[PDB]
């Protein structure tokens, strides 16, 4: 019985060890918006007689 | 080594945490000595096994 309990307690040592880590990469990764309509910011004027 | 004294304190809590379960590996004899001064019992055996 005590060295089961002796060889537990070594077998749960040997499993404490850590395999790896993941982690996800973002950090600068900013979203787009979309623009439907071309700004002109034109204006055409005309005289009452068409001069 | 830092990486030594924090591998060595976590894996110390495991084994004195695994004998500890179901029936003690040490007997209740040597437990009274150890609880005389005042600890409760798990750390004295942990006081010992260091």
């Amino acid at each position: 019985e005590d060295m089961a309990k002796i060889y537990g307690a070594v077998a749960a040592v040997s499993k404490n060890v850590n395999s790896s880590v993941t982690y996800e990469v973002k950090r600068g990764t900013h979203e787009l918006i979309k623009v439907p309509t071309i700004p002109h910011n034109l204006v055409l004027i005309q005289s009452d007689n068409g001069k | 080594t830092s990486g030594s004294i924090i591998n060595h304190a976590n894996n110390l809590n495991k084994v004195i945490n695994h004998v500890f379960a179901d029936k003690p590996l040490i007997s209740e004899t040597m437990l009274k000595i150890l609880t005389i001064d005042g600890t409760t019992g798990k750390d004295g055996y942990r006081n010992w096994l260091d």
